[PDB]
């Protein structure tokens, strides 16, 4: 709305590697996340196809399409409730203390639903899981929602 | 019918219908959390599915 945030246009100049002021359709998922929006990858996929837009063939972009797609994704930020994120992992391990065994969270984050690479899974556990093999998800989900 | 076989099936189906045999369970679904389900199925034919 501007509140006209012109820093979204300045961040589009940091993600366009050619400097022509266009951003390919394959970068739009990760740049919506870098502007403070977390649409799921199936949602980013649907919307695209919904609009008869094929992410399979070469794509370019213009700021005039990327701005309204970020504004259509911005209504879905009401789905980001931290009660359900901590209660999900609290149902994932027994006893009254928030600890996932290391390999349980790593294999679930790579193979269940939207596949996260094991390189990204190791980069998200690095520091929050110590050598006991127990990830405290009270501080883990706190630090994941700090970015 | 007269055996009781068909009546045992009935009573079963009232309950937990579909019942998967463990290996038959491994193979077909390992792929779901591939790493952790495969390990389970291989490590203990039963304990695996678990």
């Amino acid at each position: 709305s501007k509140a006209a945030a012109d820093d979204f246009k300045e961040a589009f100049l940091l993600f366009d590697r050619t400097g022509d002021a266009k951003i390919t359709a394959s970068q739009v998922g990760d740049i919506a996340r870098a502007l403070g929006q977390n649409p799921t990858n199936a949602e980013i996929n649907k919307i695209l196809g919904n609009p008869s837009k094929e992410e399979m063939n070469a794509a370019a972009i213009t700021f005039e399409e990327f701005l309204p797609m970020l504004q259509a994704a911005a209504n879905n930020k009401d789905q980001g409730t931290f009660e359900d994120f901590v209660e999900g992992l609290r149902v994932f391990d027994k006893e009254g203390n928030g600890t996932v065994m290391g390999a349980e969270l790593r294999h679930v984050l790579a193979t269940l639903g939207e596949k996260m690479t094991e390189e990204e899974v190791e980069e998200l556990m690095k520091g929050q899981e110590d050598s006991n093999g127990c990830i405290n998800y009270e501080a883990f989900v706190k630090h994941i929602m700090s970015v | 019918r007269c055996n009781g076989v068909l009546e045992g099936i009935r009573i079963c189906r009232k309950g937990f219908p579909s019942r998967v045999l463990y290996a038959d369970f491994k193979q077909r679904y390992r792929v779901l959390n591939a790493s952790a389900i495969p390990e389970g199925q291989f490590m203990d034919s039963k304990k695996a599915s678990e």
